[PDB]
């Protein structure tokens, strides 16, 4: 448990499914203008609600962080 | 970059750096990283383990 | 009114790192020999057992007391050198903090742009204020003309007012440090746009638009457009026409003063400029103009809306249009869809408009490929009717 | 087959049914997942570390060391 | 350049380089060569052989 106290932030990163970026080890292309489009959240009543917009898949970081905290 | 493809040692340290920076962002809520006690105390752990190993060897030499 | 400012910010240069060359084969042989000697010595101390030999066999090979310093010659002889790590990690951290400072600068710029755009382009629901900020846009080609002929149609991406100057002096792709390089890639990728700002259509650059998709999507967007124009532009600057086969869907527009024909009067006031057929054009006043030149201002800018699906438009409407009038083709047909830059296509059920990417400033098409444009600010009939009951209260 | 121990039988059938099943799971998982550059170095170094013992162990099988101690 | 004519050591390494690059082009189908595991594992083989030799010498010293 004394070791585990030191490894507890790392394990709580790992269990929360946060994953650090892949690295372009040999692809040699660094510019990508793909501009990821909005995921859009339809309001559950549906009728007459103009649907809302969030910036990307990266909106799941806000969930994963709160999970990491709960693990830790 | 899926799968078990090769990786360079500069990427190994680059990932370990991003892991430490994310750990500091997790336990504290600052990412200014000019000094980092996490490393310092895991080095203290390493000192504890290596000292136990050394004394274990020093115990082996008796007969 | 709010403020907005363009900026130019050069991105920092990523770190460089020389790739390791790899140790020569003899070094491995030497290492194995050195370990062989060490184990041979200690083994012969165990086999000899006398405490003198057990002392001597450790006393003479204590070399690490200097070798911890002599590690510095590793970079001379070409051994493994993991020890440069701390300096590189400091460089990484430093670069990252610099990037954070740039990111927060982008954030505050994007907040300024957001405040400005939404001030100029409130959401359709919020237009029920109907006083104070109502009808405040102006004819004259300076100032308000930057937003006189433009309508908020949805929300979506736009390019920021900060301009990312090139990260000059990029190292070569073998020297490029993975972390800082990848981080800069991600910065350029995501700070390329501000998300969920009002997306705008300029009425002054296309002769018409044609609306392709599901009927209630198209109608809801059309009601939103009409109420946006009605709030933002007075009846003396913009007049409106609806040509329809289903007037029950359009019964709410009777309250809006912009549909009032100043020329014909009835019991209720001005005549409503809603017609049931293109043949029912008894105006002939919007149909004596020439072909239309896209602006780069007519007295009223007539907006004619059609969901009649009549082949007779192509007579009074050439391939180029009419001068002071912009058109909106509901129920998209091959007659009106002859220009993809004019087609607003509901690709997803929520009302995702795709069309061609246009320049934020000139509204001119930048490239010909259809792409994500906006999610439409669709509005219900009840909200439109409610706004119309608000707008009917005013006569200025 | 050579040994008649039921424990040997159980171990043999266990490895025969698990190890290719583990290979199947590895084949299904690995190409889809990401992995950490550190783990990728461990999975590299696993190779060299399982390479190295074989020559000393081979010499143990020939009893070269015992012959050179005695002869 | 037929026959058994002389050659310089810089040509010996130049040929061994082209041999390794061709071997990598043969087993893999890429020739980007910034890192090469072929060398690394033949070094591991060399470590195995040299360790066996060393232990064989360490066995010789007993009588």
């Amino acid at each position: 448990c004394v070791l585990m106290y030191h490894g507890a932030p790392a394990l709580s990163r790992w269990l929360s499914g946060i994953r650090l970026p892949v690295f372009p080890s040999a692809t040699s292309r660094w510019v990508f203008e793909a501009r990821p489009d909005l995921p859009t959240t339809v309001v559950v009543s549906g009728g007459g609600q103009p649907t809302l917009e969030g910036p990307a898949s990266v909106r799941d970081v806000l969930l994963r962080a709160e999970r990491a905290r709960s693990f830790l | 970059g899926y799968g078990l493809g090769l990786s360079t040692r500069t990427q190994v340290t680059g990932y370990q750096f991003l892991a430490r920076r994310t750990a500091m962002a997790l336990t504290r809520w600052r990412v200014r990283m000019e000094v980092e006690p996490g490393r310092r105390q895991v080095l203290a752990v390493v000192a504890s383990v290596s000292a136990a190993g050394v004394i274990c060897l020093g115990a082996l030499l008796w007969s | 009114a709010p403020v907005v400012k363009p900026e130019n910010i050069v991105l920092p240069t990523p770190l460089s790192v020389p790739p390791p060359e790899g140790k020569p084969w003899w070094l491995v042989v030497v290492g194995v020999l050195v370990v062989g000697l060490l184990v041979g010595m200690v083994g012969m101390t165990v086999a000899s057992g006398s405490r003198l030999f057990l002392g001597a066999g450790a006393i003479f090979p204590i070399f690490m007391i200097g070798g911890v310093a002599m590690m510095m010659f590793g970079g001379r002889f070409g051994g493994q050198q993991q020890m440069s790590r701390p300096k590189l990690d400091a460089m990484r951290a430093q670069f990252m903090l610099m990037l954070d400072m740039l990111r927060e600068t982008a954030q505050e710029s994007a907040d300024s742009m957001d405040a400005n755009y939404r001030w100029f382009h409130p959401a359709p629901t919020t237009l029920a204020a109907a006083v104070g900020s109502s009808r405040m846009w102006e004819r004259q080609p300076d100032g308000k003309d930057l937003n006189f002929g433009v309508v908020r149609v949805g929300v979506g991406m736009t390019r920021p007012e900060v301009t990312w100057g090139e990260p000059q002096n990029m190292p070569t792709d073998i020297e490029l440090e993975p972390v800082t390089g990848k981080a800069l890639q991600e910065f350029g990728r995501y700070q390329s746009v501000v998300y969920n700002l009002p997306k705008m259509v300029s009425l002054l650059v296309e002769p018409w638009y044609s609306l392709v998709g599901e009927r209630e999507q198209v109608l809801g967007l059309t009601r939103a457009i009409i109420c946006q124009l009605a709030f933002s532009h007075g009846p003396d600057h913009v007049q409106m026409i609806v040509v329809t086969s289903d007037p029950d869907r359009w019964d709410w527009v009777k309250w809006i003063p912009h549909f009032g024909d100043p020329r014909r009067r009835d019991a209720a006031g001005n005549a409503r400029m809603v017609y049931t057929s293109v043949r029912e054009f008894a105006t002939e006043q919007a149909e004596l103009f020439a072909g239309r030149g896209s602006f780069t201002t007519p007295t009223p800018h007539h907006v004619i809306i059609s969901d009649i699906e009549d082949p007779q438009w192509e007579y009074v409407i050439s391939s180029e249009g009419v001068d002071g009038v912009t058109f909106f083709d509901l129920t998209g047909s091959p007659l009106w869809t002859g220009a993809p830059q004019r087609v607003l296509r509901f690709t997803d059920s929520a009302g995702v408009i795709e069309t061609l990417p246009r320049d934020r400033d000139t509204w001119m098409v930048i490239d010909d490929n259809a792409w994500f444009f906006a999610l439409a600010d669709q509005m219900s009939e009840a909200d439109a009717e409610q706004f119309a009951h608000q707008m009917a209260h005013w006569r200025l | 087959l050579v040994s008649g121990s039921p424990a040997v039988l159980s171990a043999g059938v266990a490895v025969l049914v698990l190890l290719p099943a583990a290979g199947l799971t590895a084949a299904a998982v690995v190409p889809n997942t990401i992995y950490s550059p550190l783990f990728r170095k461990i999975v590299e170094w696993i190779e060299y570390l399982c390479l190295m013992p074989i020559f000393p162990l081979a010499l143990w099988l020939m009893n070269v060391y015992e012959a050179i101690r005695y002869r």
